[PDB]
């Protein structure tokens, strides 16, 4: 019953939008009802043109918002997209009293709005505009004349919202500023203005929550009024307090006009702005320094022509929140965009028809980002804007429509010149822009001005103390690319100072506490020990619940904790305290995982909340599928994974979000082409914005996580951004790594118990150390390393040991003892040396049986285990007869040891579930050997993909359309039930990597094996992999166009080495071809040998003479004989 | 010793108005190098001629069906029109204008249309059938800091001309400056007629309020410094520079020795302001611009500049003799 | 004209068949004739595996490509 509902609260039970839809309403009454829903865009264009401020809403915000008129309920929802400033609507008696901004302050109305169910919400709402704009200005207009009379301002702040006590104070400041200008008096007034900061600081200290906040920003405001006047109060000449005061900002109001919204300018520079009294509740305000100022002045010397603002420097440098806070000071919010290459020439068109109808401010960030092509084009749509404005005109075109031009508006771009990703403006769009240096922010002020509102003994010395350390650090620390000191590592720090206040008591403590937080978890060795040295040399001077939390959640799942593993869970949890955005890098392998889920589990038991977790891997997924797309044939929005999360966690419709945490976890590396998008969502705007407008805010209990393995191609815009983990080296020794393993491999499984203990005491350290440390010393083909290979190792020899069950209960202790011991050492070897050639194989078997002990059975070339006895399969050759024609078949192979060997071994790792990848010289057997394996079980059927430099995602999941079924997460499973698919992929490194140096269909096989499924774009839904295994083959990553694969992937795969055979076994080989072609004319059979020799010897001849140094296609194997 | 040859032969020489105005052509290809735009000396022309000049910016598929829209009307109706960063669309300059133009070698009917073309130098290849049948001009930096100063001062109450007058010595320097990269700023910059525009702006509103004569040079200094040509300035030791040159302009004194030649006395009140331009504009007039202007007048060393023009007077010199030879 | 031929003809030569020209209904409608034409030989093939396996099977015998 839900689309007819739902359609007809829209739709149906609605006789005025007839008018508009009458087409809809008619084919309504007859109901199909999805089309009709998607046909209502006209009707919804038609309502955002009654009130600008819906280009902030989806159609579905504005067919909810359209349709219960009757209720106001979910009109106040919107509150936060609509105007930001505002949390929602405070209703009464069918009639608004207030509104409830975003920090919990109340703005009370001068009269109550009557609702009515006929009144629209576009009309009460423009209603409520102007009334908000009403009240702002009435509490200004009294607060500045109780202000002006003599009241204190202790006992104003009280009674007024921050904008009104804010804005009297400004005023007043300015008046008395300017009166002791007139003359060379500024001590007094320097003290009173002292006195007054002494006050509010004091009264801060006995304080609500909002009262509170209101004294941290005035005491902000007031400090930079002291700065000032002490400053004019220290000019030598009267030029010289002119020259100074005419550069700051100067709040006057027209006493002597009408007009009273648009009584109170700002005068700078001999320019004057217009103040708009429009509700910004009480933000963080930015402390005032010269950089600042300047940027003021610049922005004002731009809009007083109406040019686009812009600053332009390098990243972490305050540019938005300087954009910002002009916007604040000027009493207006500013809408912020977070620019990217999915807009293109409509989404900025219609961007700029928004904010040119709704008459705001809005800031480009990351402007570099848009593609060129759209730069050029927007040009003219902005130097329409800009003469409309300078011209007076009412209207504007734009994407054909005239439009309304609302006087109010003002441009502005931010954009990080030189880094990866971004492009340049061209020169006919730079000239419609004055940019402004933002190169290197007053540091030591800001943190004087933080530490002094933070109430600290000795706000200077600390200051200098920790600005002079940061310094230290970039001069000293090693060159490597994830060292950023700046402003927002110093922001950092001094955010995590407020939690630590009453633990350390306002002083240097928490001060090293914060540093020692922020500054050592992203540190190596040689910079770790530089950084505790040099702390030591400039600064002076309990978490057992949480780390006996840690120490459960490890031991239950199973990972020993390690000093180094515990080491980086307690620096990751207290990173993650204040911190929404993480990284994690380190090697392959090293423990990322591990340490993350490990956190996460103990934080569960610490707090009991639920922890949601979902794992996305970016490269796998294109971008229209990660943060959706506009389909512009119908104007729909479609949402994508990414964001169809964060729209679902938004939405709670159960409730279940508020007792929880969400974490996104993006496993794969970073890329400044994706992940730049969330830049907006990262920092301190904590929004995303979509290209068709949205604007979904980000619940302050939800993180997000990066693991990777590198950054070699991300921009410090993300790297300054988010706290950084750093893993030197492998969280735990290989003891711990076995013995985790072997605990995973038996659980996974009296006689078991036996069984558990014999094998455990068979993995003795004491020679597993000696034989990997001689295993390191092979030559690896594809290689990886010792720590990535156990795995293959503990999962073989428990499967192979596992498959004699059967056969245990009759054994005496030695057999037992003797059966075990052959079974590890076969597994080892495969898992140490299987990508080594024949000769190191076997001196590899020799050192192995050196290091187990004279006294253990002995593992040999092709020793074996037979229904129990020992035997090798030299024995076990059978002869094979061939008839003539049986020579054509493409399925016949003429059995040999060598064969043997590497069919037994392979089918051994296919039982027991590790992923497999064949490598060897072109014509060496892989296939062959594969499919000769395949084709005698009933347990697997194959499927084939063949890769290549263009093959993508589409083409391996299109392969397996006809094999498997979709089955409600939802399930991937085969079509028969009795077998199992094992999917071949051939020539799994051929496919190019991308402008970043990533395989898309590499990480997507890695998805496949490692989390055992995948996620389904269009639905964006999760897929469970039951029964399919993934194999392959390559050859060395040396011959031409082949591409080195990722550790990461190739850790989680057995690599098994197969060479060519040698002369006498392909000569042995074709003599039995010749032998059996030779029945035809049984009278020349004595010529078989001869014939193979030659045919033999020509190959050996014609590869050596002919080699690929005269032609690139000179390539010959055994596939010619 | 380059101008020498130039000087000596050459008698005449013709800009972008003499190019667009003695042409029997009317496609017009521009060409400048990244950073440099003559976009406004179409404008200023276009003004000048009393012709309405529409701007399109290719690159998206909407300014492109609007501008063959209005290519049809221009050419049918008349009128100019500019297609601004041609080389950003090329499969439609390749497909689109090649044939067209053609078919106005054809037509030649309509006299009240002219079409404009802006490409990179150091941008993509343009087809040549399209190249070699539009005009085409090349547009960069006037050489000459006399004839920069000349040029701004012939574009354009005594006070609002004297400082006009000051300003436009004051962008003629500070371009000039820019030539030496190595010695002159220590990083590139571009300086161009928007900057101009605001300093005089600026300019105009301080004259404004200050009716006295007490012209507050100190603010007129920092601002223009700092805000007008600073904001671009990401250096402090070019910064300085900046600073210097305005506290050498904008001093403010009764008679400004603002190069070693003409020295540039202070206006009276009681003059016109058709006789004080006059007067300026003498006083321009009537000087020369000294052989060794790239030290003096920027107070450069000389063996500093002694470097880059000698360089690039070898490259010249170099290529003439190879030429010569073939 | 592409390189996107190649990562037909490759895979063409690979494997006897390219998925990608037989999805979903196409593949439905493939087998249906498959179904039609083995009726119309003589021959017994009830699953679409055998189907699917003689189709590709007679592709590999008919086909020859000349570059
Ligand atoms: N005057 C100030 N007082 C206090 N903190 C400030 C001030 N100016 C900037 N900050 C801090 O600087 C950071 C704001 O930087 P912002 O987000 O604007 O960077 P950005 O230049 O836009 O970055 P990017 O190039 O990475 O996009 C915040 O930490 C803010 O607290
Ligand atoms: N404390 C520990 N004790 C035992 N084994 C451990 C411990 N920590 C990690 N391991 C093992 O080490 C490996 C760690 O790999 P993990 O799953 O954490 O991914 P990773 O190192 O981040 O790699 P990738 O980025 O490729 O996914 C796993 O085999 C895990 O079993
Ligand atoms: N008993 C045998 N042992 C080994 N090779 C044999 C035997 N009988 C025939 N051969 C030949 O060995 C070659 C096997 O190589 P195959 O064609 O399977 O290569 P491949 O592993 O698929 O190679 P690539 O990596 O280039 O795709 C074929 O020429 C096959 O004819």
């Amino acid at each position: 019953q839900f689309y007819w509902l739902d359609l007809y609260g829209i739709l149906g039970e609605n006789l005025d939008i007839q008018n508009f839809l009458p087409l809809e309403t008619s084919k309504f009454k007859s109901l199909s009802l999805k089309m009709i829903k998607s046909s209502l865009s006209t009707f919804l264009e038609r309502q955002r043109r009654q009130f600008p401020r819906f280009y902030f809403l989806g159609n579905d915000d504005l067919l909810k918002i359209i349709g219960s008129g009757k209720h106001h309920d979910q009109v106040s929802k919107f509150m936060k997209k609509m105007f930001g400033s505002i949390e929602s609507i405070i209703f009464f008696e069918d009639s608004i009293t207030g509104v409830r901004s975003v920090e919990g302050e109340v703005l009370n109305l001068n009269e109550k709005i009557e609702l009515k169910d006929s009144i629209q919400a576009q009309e009460w709402l423009n209603i409520l505009d102007t009334e908000i704009k009403l009240s702002v200005f009435t509490q200004f207009r009294d607060c500045l004349g109780q202000l002006k009379d003599g009241t204190d301002i202790e006992v104003v702040v009280s009674k007024y919202i921050f904008q009104a006590i804010l804005l009297s104070a400004q005023v007043m400041w300015t008046e008395l500023v300017e009166k002791c200008l007139q003359t060379n008096e500024f001590s007094k007034y320097w003290k009173e203005v002292d006195m007054k900061i002494k006050g509010l600081l004091d009264k801060l200290n006995k304080s609500s929550d909002n009262v509170k906040k209101k004294i941290e920003a005035l005491l902000v405001e007031y400090l930079h009024f002291n700065n000032v006047i002490g400053q004019l109060k220290n000019c030598s000449t009267k030029e010289e307090a002119r020259l100074l005061w005419a550069k700051v900002q100067k709040f006057y109001q027209k006493n002597d006009t009408l007009d009273d919204l648009n009584s109170v300018f700002i005068s700078q520079s001999g320019y004057l702005l217009q103040y708009k009294f429009e509700y910004i509740g009480i933000p963080e305000r930015l402390i005032y320094t010269p950089l600042l100022l300047v940027g003021f002045a610049t922005l004002t010397d731009s809009l007083h022509q109406k040019y686009g603002g812009c600053f332009f420097g390098p990243a972490g440098t305050g540019k938005t929140e300087t954009v910002k806070a002009f916007g604040q000071n000027l009493g207006r919010v500013v809408v912020v965009f977070n620019c990217d290459d999915s807009f293109d020439y409509q989404v900025l068109s219609r961007l700029l028809v928004g904010i040119t109808q709704i008459g705001a401010w809005g800031c480009f960030d990351e402007f570099n980002r848009l593609d060129e092509k759209v730069l050029s084009a927007v040009s003219a749509n902005i130097q329409q804007i800009q003469n409309g404005l300078q011209v007076g005109k009412s209207h504007i075109t734009l994407l054909e429509e005239e439009t309304p031009l609302s006087p109010h508006t003002a441009v502005f771009i931010t954009l990080n010149p030189g880094y990866n990703g971004r492009s340049e403006l061209p020169e006919n769009l730079k000239k419609s822009f004055r940019e402004f240096s933002m190169k290197s922010p007053q540091s030591g002020t800001i943190a004087e001005m933080i530490l002094q509102i933070m109430g600290f003994e000795d706000s200077k010395s600390l200051a200098s103390k920790i600005v002079h350390f940061l310094e230290l650090l970039s001069s000293k620390c090693s060159s490597m690319n994830h060292y950023h000191f700046g402003l927002r590592t110093l922001k950092g720090v001094l955010r995590n100072c407020s939690p630590l206040v009453s633990e350390f008591g306002e002083g240097e403590k928490t001060v090293v506490e914060s540093l020692k937080r922020v500054i050592l978890p992203s540190l190596g060795d040689t910079d770790e020990l530089v950084f505790k040295d040099e702390l030591s040399k400039i600064f002076d001077s309990n978490s057992k619940a949480i780390v006996q939390c840690l120490k459960d959640a490890g031991q239950r799942s199973g990972f020993s904790m390690s000093e180094e593993f515990l080491k980086k869970c307690m620096q990751f949890y207290y990173m993650q305290k204040t911190q929404q955005a993480l990284i994690l890098v380190g090697k392959a392998g090293c423990g990322k995982t591990a340490t993350w889920k490990t956190v996460i589990d103990a934080m569960a038991i610490f707090d009991g909340h639920a922890n949601v977790v979902y794992v996305i891997d970016t490269k796998v997924l294109t971008k229209e599928s990660l943060y959706g797309s506009m389909l512009k044939a119908t104007l729909e929005w479609r949402d994508g994974l990414f964001t169809s999360i964060l729209r679902r966690v938004n939405d709670d419709i159960t409730g279940t979000f508020k007792n929880s945490r969400i974490w996104v976890v993006f496993d794969s590396d970073l890329d400044p082409e994706y992940v730049e998008a969330m830049n907006s969502v990262l920092d301190d705007n904590k929004i995303l914005t979509l290209p068709n407008g949205e604007r979904l805010p980000i619940p302050p209990n939800f993180r997000i996580l990066f693991e990777t393995d590198n950054l070699d191609h991300t921009t410090p815009a993300t790297i300054t951004r988010c706290g950084l983990l750093w893993f030197s080296t492998d969280v735990c020794s290989i003891s711990s790594k076995i013995d985790h393993l072997l605990n995973k491999s038996y659980e996974a499984l009296f006689e078991l118990d036996k069984l558990k203990d014999l094998i455990s005491d068979s993995f003795d350290m004491a020679s597993l150390t000696n034989i990997f440390t001689c295993s390191n010393d092979l030559v690896h083909i594809l290689g990886v390393r010792t720590f990535n290979k156990l795995e293959t190792a503990v999962q073989l020899a428990v499967h192979l040991i596992s498959s004699y069950r059967q056969w245990f209960q009759n054994l005496d202790d030695k057999s037992l003892k003797d059966v075990i011991t052959l079974l590890i050492k076969r597994s080892l070897l495969y898992a140490l040396a299987g990508d080594s050639t024949g000769e190191s194989q076997r001196a590899f078997i020799q050192t192995i049986n050196t290091y187990f002990g004279h006294d253990s059975q002995e593992l040999s070339d092709y020793s074996t285990i037979v229904i129990l006895s020992f035997s090798s399969f030299c024995s076990e050759i059978p002869s094979v007869s061939l008839e003539a024609h049986e020579v054509m078949r493409p399925d016949i192979v003429i059995p040999t040891i060598d064969t043997i060997k590497h069919e037994k071994i392979f089918y051994d790792l296919l039982n027991s579930k590790r992923g497999i990848i064949l490598c060897g010289p072109p014509g060496s057997g892989k296939t062959m050997i594969m499919n000769n394996a395949l084709r005698n079980s009933s347990l697997y059927d194959v499927v084939g993909i063949n890769f290549s430099k263009d093959t993508t995602t589409e083409h391996i999941l299109s392969a397996l359309h006809r094999h498997t079924n979709y089955v409600t997460g939802l399930t991937l499973l085969p079509k028969s039930d009795i077998k199992n698919l094992v999917l071949f992929c051939d020539q799994i490194n051929l496919p190019k990597l991308d402008k970043y140096g990533s395989q898309n269909v590499v990480l997507f096989l890695r998805q496949l094996m490692e989390k055992q499924g995948f996620w389904k774009t269009p639905e964006n839904k999760w897929v469970t992999i039951e029964r399919i295994h993934i194999v392959g083959a390559c050859n060395p990553p040396t011959d031409p166009g082949r591409i080195p694969m990722s550790e990461r992937f190739t850790r989680h795969a057995a690599i098994l080495y197969l060479g060519y055979p040698s002369g006498k076994s392909l000569s042995q080989i074709y003599e039995i071809y010749y032998k059996a072609i030779f029945k035809l004319v049984p009278e020349f059979r004595s010529y078989t040998e001869p014939f193979a020799r030659a045919s033999v010897h020509l190959y050996n001849e014609c590869k050596a003479r002919y080699s690929t140094g005269l032609q690139s296609h000179y390539l010959f194997s055994p596939r010619e004989l | 010793a380059l101008n020498w040859f130039k000087n000596e032969f050459f008698v005449d020489e013709w800009n972008i108005a003499d190019v667009v105005a003695n042409s029997e052509n009317n496609y017009f290809t521009m060409a400048s190098e990244r950073d440099v735009d003559g976009t406004f000396k179409l404008i200023e022309l276009a003004k000048a001629s009393k012709e309405s000049l529409k701007i399109i910016p290719l690159g998206s598929i909407e300014n492109l069906n609007y501008a063959q829209e209005e290519i049809s009307k221009s050419k049918i109706e008349g009128g100019w029109i500019l297609l601004q960063n041609i080389q950003m669309s090329l499969s439609w300059v390749k497909t689109y204008l090649h044939k067209h133009v053609e078919e106005t070698k054809a037509a030649e009917e309509h006299e009240k249309f002219k079409m404009f073309m802006t490409c990179h130098l150091t941008g993509d290849k343009l087809p040549a059938p399209l190249l070699q049948r539009t005009d085409r001009v090349v547009y960069e930096d006037i050489p000459g800091i006399l004839d920069t100063v000349k040029d701004l001062w012939g574009s354009q109450g005594v006070w609002s001309v004297y400082c006009t007058f000051l300003l436009s010595w004051f962008h003629a320097l500070i371009t000039a400056r820019t030539r030496l990269v190595p010695h002159g700023f220590s990083k590139k910059y571009y300086f161009n007629d928007c900057d101009f525009q605001f300093a005089s702006v600026y300019l105009e509103n301080v004259l404004a309020t200050n009716s006295t004569n007490n012209i507050p040079w100190a603010q007129v200094r920092d601002h223009i410094a700092t805000i007008v040509y600073g904001g671009k300035i990401d250096e402090e030791k070019d910064l300085e520079v900046v600073a210097k040159l305005c506290a050498h302009v904008f001093c403010g004194s009764d008679n400004l020795q603002i190069v070693p030649g003409v020295r540039i006395p202070q206006p009276l009140l009681q003059q016109s302001e058709e006789e004080e331009r006059a007067r300026l504009t003498a006083i321009l007039s009537n000087t020369i611009e000294p052989a060794d202007s790239l030290s003096s007048w920027l107070q450069l060393p000389r063996e500093s500049i002694l470097d880059y023009e000698r360089l690039q007077a070898k490259e010249v010199a170099s290529s003439t003799e190879q030429l010569l030879q073939e | 004209l592409e390189t996107a031929f190649l990562e037909r003809m490759n895979t063409l030569l690979a494997n006897a068949d390219i998925p990608d020209l037989f999805q979903g209904e196409e593949y439905d409608k493939l087998l249906n004739n498959l179904r039609n034409k083995t009726r119309s030989l003589g021959l017994l093939l009830d699953t679409e595996q055998e189907l699917y396996d003689w189709f590709v099977g007679e592709i590999a015998k008919n086909l020859h490509v000349v570059f």
